[PDB]
């Protein structure tokens, strides 16, 4: 009958593995439980739900679209409709690492055009498309609210500031190869890794996040020039 | 067939497929009868057509011992298959479109 | 004006985000003054502080959190008990150039936190939640960590800090999505749905997440509700002005020298805040610029001195926004970056009404028109029709601010817009890179 | 039967409590441009196609979704030169992206896209521009064929399967102008 | 009454006679009024025959005889009261000042929608002296379709009366003879009344036939 998108079409229509094992499943209801409990109606853990499933894969399947209707009591199609509205939800397998370079106007144009053209010429690869290693999956990603640390390098959605076309490939490599460059402002985990935290999983006792120059700036300025509050 | 103020023209359409294609696009005309007994020449039709598939000649003679003979099909009107062109049921020209049929985009 | 470190003023400290560093600076204090005095007088407390929102809209919080219906009286619900309240904070920050939510959560997310605790207390929402966006995975780990620290010393949960007081609050990590930053769209989301804005009336207040009440607050306009519950209304108003009175955080970003967040009263001049940050990029001069994120008109040099507050704004036409303060030069062409404000607003347009959804698709290509050697005169015309007929027709704010970036971008260069028609953009990219 | 009286255009009338703007502007006999709009299913004001200028507002207000108030006064684009301008830009945004496929839409001589477009639309096009594209016709059951170019986004078919009919086997999904009326995946 | 003639009242939009082919959109409710009575100040000569007819005809007469008075398109319609038309007909042509000479024949018009005034006739008539133009508009129910003959103020109606009681059964009582003229004298029914069927027969074609209009879809 052919029902459904076409399989070759836009950005990839939910597709892979039609359903998970029992085990599997069984897995992901030991954390749906917890996820679920967590919020006053059951939809509501849809969003973290979701994530989950992506944590399982790669990136949302069909199994995991099944998963959470028969938890939250939907239908495929309004699970689906949910999932395929956030882009955070990828629709391909992707890699150890999803390198996004912020294409956004203002880090564009401060560079960040150049850092998505010189990764997309090294990595032999486009945006949304994954490196034959399987190591990483570029990708180009709007406004992420870190302007200040201009052309920012996100990468499993950890930060790397200022970072120069050079510095791009360079961290890219470092990502593909063993040992990748920490992260700016963040502790870099594998993207199953990051999948398990948005659904709040993850121990977030995980170290790094120092403020940065950025951050500091109009504090350093401030104590450099004698402001401050004025008084009660 | 819309147009015709005298209802002389029988339309049905049906949709093009790999196996069989008969005109760029989904859509078909697999039945056209004309009945020239209902028609009054008026060339509303024509006008009304969108792809220019339906012209008037100037071949008038045209008479019959039957009431049926001169129901028309569309056997009877395709015209004849020009030289360069090929049977109806094929795919379209390689790489062409049905756009690119409807802007004139296209050979033999 | 000068700079006012409040929020800021922990930074630079040895990890200020654990909770004993934010207590060692009177941390969590506002919440026990808030804990003190009776919701409704925590409610007149903010309204007189005036503490305009700090997500876009500015519409003052104290009014916000009071149309939550709270039954009051002598407790007469005798009949269908009233519908539990919710806060959620909106810890999403997606608006392109808006760069202060997530500093702030980031180093000192207690600030909100804190005010978080007071704001539920407020409106006497039972539960919270702090939706905020993904892809900041750092701040969501800071601020996961924040909350389970906050429950371990008993400011959340059941019988906060003695006072009978019981809030449980969730940090919602919302996925992929701008939209998902408007009231009603973050409830959507924040309950399982798409991201799409709903229909108000029925607003919030009466009816927001699950048909509840709810108020939804920007990070910011929450954290800097400790500030005034410790300092006190006076102190706040001693900032800004009466119409917009207070301190806000700045994201000087784009062609200058030293971008950051800069803490400082409403009103504050750009011409300040450069001076400040030591001006635009050395050897170029100031082109155009955002108060707020891409979601406010454009300005340009002529604005300088015109001061950031909401009145100030909208002196000029532009709306202050989240104060995102992205800065371009000369190097910068206009059009280039107006074609990639709207091929974002075409990504990020939930889909919902004709308007937004199509118009914008129209716009990105007209701009990829102008980008490339296509594009004509009457081009600039059609930009300007379609701005208009999306600016007021969309069914939320998103398309607002899409047509805002054409609209004032066409307004005041309209003359690069043209040159833009003798076979594309003049300008070379390389020369706008922050090297 | 609390009945509250405004004036639609010049005229006036009186109406049940709680009665949309649209629903009055039908009983007095005026055709305000709709797509999105349905009497049996709960506004959404999506399609925004039915913007009417109402007094005391700087925003045209969709009448589908505009509760009737006492006083009220309300100009469509009979009467309101900006409403009118207002629904012709939709109209005109609602066709960009549109197929030429009139000729062979099965909808064609019964589709409410063209006749309202013939009453409340430009002569011609101003998009000069590349349409979206879907592949199309796909089928989501044995019966229905979906043809997402032609899809106006509306959510009357979402908003029925849900609201009227619990049967939410089909949703809008995508985002942006991508976005699709779909089924799941297969089922 | 000043409210207008409402010969039919559309139902839906897109013009559906019934339910509709899409739903949700048959909820519209479109009176179809011809144009109500013209103010005063009808333009041109209107006025100056109006009101030279006001002067001919008392104020009482003429208030009983002229039911309204519609300008529409620059073309003045004088819906004249039933009864009165022999009086009314008699003074236009006349009256030097109005001088109708020229009454240009009878047509008959159907509208089953609108209550006790189902049938119209209109009398084009022409002033070749003045070269001015009027048409009258005599309303009668279908119960009652008799209407005053004009046979003595204007001849040439024998025959269009008798085309239009051929057409539409309007009873032109005073005619000499009102005998069917264009249809059998046996024939019944009054083929253009709305009532009566198109009679038409389908179309044939090789395996179909098209039913006549009236039976197809229309908008
Ligand atoms: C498309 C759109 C996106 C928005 N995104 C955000 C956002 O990311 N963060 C935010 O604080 N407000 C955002 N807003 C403004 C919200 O209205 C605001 O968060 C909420 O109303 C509370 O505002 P307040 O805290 O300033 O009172 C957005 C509004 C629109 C229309
Ligand atoms: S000429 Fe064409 S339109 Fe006219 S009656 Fe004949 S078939 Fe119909
Ligand atoms: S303007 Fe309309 S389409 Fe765009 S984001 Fe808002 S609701 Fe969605
Ligand atoms: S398919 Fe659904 S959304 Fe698309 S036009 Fe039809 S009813 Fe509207
Ligand atoms: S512009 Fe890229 S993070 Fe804001
Ligand atoms: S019919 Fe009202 S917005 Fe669509
Ligand atoms: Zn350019």
């Amino acid at each position: 009958l052919e029902l459904g998108q076409r399989p070759d079409e836009a950005g990839p229509p939910i597709s892979g593995p039609a359903t998970y094992p029992d085990d599997v499943t069984e897995s992901l209801r030991a954390d749906a439980e917890q996820i679920i409990a967590r919020y006053p109606d059951a939809r509501s853990a849809l969003l973290p739900l979701l994530h989950l499933v992506q944590a399982q894969d790669g990136y949302l399947t069909p199994a995991g679209i099944g998963f959470c209707a028969a938890q939250l009591g939907l239908t495929e199609a309004e699970v689906t409709a949910v999932a395929t509205f956030y882009s955070m939800y990828r629709r391909t397998p992707t890699g150890d690492y999803l390198v996004g370079v912020c294409t956004n106007t203002l880090c564009a144009i401060m560079g960040g055009d150049a850092i998505l053209e010189a990764l997309e010429d090294h990595l032999g690869v486009h945006p949304g498309q994954t490196t034959p290693d399987g190591r990483v999956t570029l990708e180009h990603v709007e406004c992420n609210a870190a302007c200040d640390y201009a052309p920012v390098v996100m990468v499993n959605w950890e930060f790397y500031d200022n970072q120069t076309p050079s510095s791009a490939r360079d961290l890219v490599d470092g990502l593909r190869s063993g040992s990748p460059p920490p992260p700016t402002r963040g502790s870099l985990c594998t993207f199953r890794e990051t999948a398990r935290t948005l659904a709040g999983l993850t121990d977030p006792n995980a170290p790094g996040g120092a403020p940065g120059a950025a951050t500091l700036a109009g504090l350093r300025l401030a104590r450099e020039r004698g402001m401050t509050a004025p008084t009660p | 067939a819309w147009a015709c103020p005298a209802d002389a023209i029988y339309v049905e359409g049906a949709d093009n497929t790999a196996d069989e294609r008969y005109s760029p696009g989904e859509r078909y005309g697999r039945v056209y009868q004309i009945n020239y007994l209902r028609c009054i020449g008026c060339g509303l039709c024509i006008e009304a057509c969108p792809t220019r598939a339906l012209t008037m000649t100037t071949e008038y003679e045209m008479a019959d011992d039957n009431r049926a003979d001169l129901i028309w099909g569309k056997d009877k009107l395709l015209a004849p298959l020009q030289e360069g062109m090929q049977a109806p049921p094929h795919d379209m020209a390689p790489g062409k479109t049905d756009d690119d049929y409807y802007l004139g985009n296209v050979t033999p | 004006t000068p700079l006012t470190p409040v929020l800021s003023r922990f930074w630079d400290e040895p990890e200020p985000w654990t909770l004993e560093t934010y207590r060692r600076h009177d941390g969590y204090q506002g919440l026990q003054r808030a804990l003190s005095m009776g919701p409704d007088d925590v409610i007149a407390f903010v309204k007189d502080s005036g503490l305009r929102g700090r997500g876009g809209a500015g519409f003052p919080t104290g009014t916000k959190w009071s149309f939550i219906p709270q039954e009051r009286g002598d407790q007469p619900a005798g009949g269908p008990a009233a519908k539990p309240h919710y806060l959620v904070i909106n810890a999403d920050e997606s608006e392109p150039g808006t760069c202060k939510d997530i500093p702030l959560l980031l180093t000192t997310p207690h600030f909100l936190v804190e005010g978080a605790i007071i704001a539920a207390y407020a409106i006497r929402a039972r539960h919270a939640f702090i939706y905020v966006r993904g892809e900041v995975l750092p701040v969501l780990r800071r601020l996961q960590a924040a909350v389970a620290e906050a429950y371990a010393a008993g400011y959340l949960g059941t019988d906060i800090m003695g006072s009978g007081f019981d809030l449980d609050l969730i940090v919602h990590a919302g996925a992929g999505a701008y939209i998902c930053g408007e009231e009603t769209a973050l409830l959507d989301s924040l309950e399982g749905r798409r991201g799409q804005p709903r229909l108000r009336p029925p607003f919030p207040a009466v009816a927001g997440l699950y048909a509840c009440p709810t108020v939804v607050n920007n990070v910011e306009s929450i954290a800097s509700v400790p500030p005034i519950m410790v300092n006190g209304v006076d102190w706040f108003r001693s900032m800004g002005s009466e119409k917009s009175p207070g301190f806000t955080l700045y994201s000087l970003s784009g062609h200058v020298t030293r971008p950051g967040q800069y803490e400082a009263p409403l009103g504050i001049t750009l011409r300040e805040l450069l001076e400040y940050a030591g001006g635009v990029r050395a050897g170029h001069q100031l082109k155009f610029w955002t108060p707020g994120g891409s979601s406010t008109p454009l300005l340009t040099a002529e604005h300088l001195d015109v001061p950031l507050d909401y009145e100030g704004m909208a002196s000029v036409g532009s709306m202050l926004g989240t104060k995102a303060l992205q800065i371009f030069d000369e190097t910068t062409c206009v059009v280039r970056a107006v074609r990639r404000w709207t091929q974002f607003y075409a990504h990020e347009s939930c889909g919902k009404c004709t308007p937004c959804r199509e118009g914008t698709y129209w716009l990105a290509q007209i701009y990829a028109r102008l980008e490339n050697g296509a594009g004509t005169e009457a081009d600039i015309d059609k930009l300007l029709d379609i701005s208009d007929n999306i600016f007021g027709k969309s069914f939320c704010a998103l398309g607002d601010g899409a047509a805002s970036p054409i609209m004032s971008s066409i307004k005041h260069f309209r003359d690069e817009y043209v040159a833009h028609l003798d076979g594309g953009c003049p300008f070379d990219p390389h020369a706008s890179t922050l090297m | 039967v609390e009945m509250v009286s405004l004036t639609i255009d010049d005229h006036e009338i009186s109406v049940p409590k709680g009665t949309l703007l649209i629903r009055a502007a039908e009983l007095m006999g005026i055709q305000i441009p709709r797509f999105c709009d349905h009497p049996l299913l709960d506004p959404v004001g999506a399609c925004r196609q039915c913007l009417v200028e109402v007094e005391g507002q700087r925003k045209p207000m969709a009448s589908c979704t505009t509760t009737v108030m006492p006083d009220m006064v309300v100009r469509t684009q009979f009467t309101s030169e900006a409403a009118d301008k207002a629904q012709r830009g939709v109209m005109e945004l609602l066709l960009i992206n549109h197929p030429l496929d009139c000729p062979i839409c099965d909808k064609g001589g019964e589709c409410p896209l063209q006749n309202q477009a013939m009453s409340n639309g430009r002569p011609e096009t101003r998009f000069e521009d590349v349409k979206r594209t879907f592949p199309k016709p796909i089928s989501i059951s044995s019966q229905v064929l979906l043809d997402r170019e032609r899809c106006v986004l509306c959510a009357r078919c979402t908003r029925f399967s849900s609201q009227i009919a619990g049967d939410p086997f089909i949703d809008l999904m995508e985002r942006g102008a991508l976005q699709q009326v779909g089924i799941g995946q297969d089922k | 009454g000043d409210e207008p003639e409402i010969i039919a009242v559309r139902r839906g939009m897109f013009g559906n006679r019934d339910t509709g082919d899409t739903s949700g959109y048959g909820r519209l409710v479109r009176p179809v009024a011809l144009p109500g009575s013209t103010p005063r100040p009808y333009g041109g000569y209107f006025d100056a025959v109006m009101d030279r007819l006001a002067e001919v005809l008392g104020e009482e007469r003429y208030a009983m005889s002229i039911e309204r008075v519609v300008v529409y398109r620059d073309q003045l319609t004088i819906e004249v009261s039933r009864v009165q038309l022999p009086a009314v007909a008699s003074v236009l042509r006349d009256d030097p000042d109005l001088r109708f000479e020229l009454c240009l024949g009878v047509s008959g018009v159907h509208y089953p929608e609108d209550t006790g005034r189902e049938l119209h006739a209109v009398y084009p008539l022409m002033s070749i002296t003045h070269n001015r133009r009027i048409q009258l508009e005599v309303a009668a129910p279908d119960a009652d379709p008799h209407i005053p003959s004009l046979y003595a103020v204007y001849p040439t109606t024998d025959w269009h009366e008798r085309e239009t009681y051929d057409f539409f059964g309007i009873i032109f009582d005073g005619h000499p003879s009102l005998t069917r003229i264009e249809m059998p004298d046996d024939w019944e029914g009054h083929p253009q009344r709305k009532d009566y069927p198109l009679g038409g027969i389908p179309v044939e074609y090789h395996g179909a036939q098209i039913p006549p209009p009236d039976q197809r879809r229309s908008y």
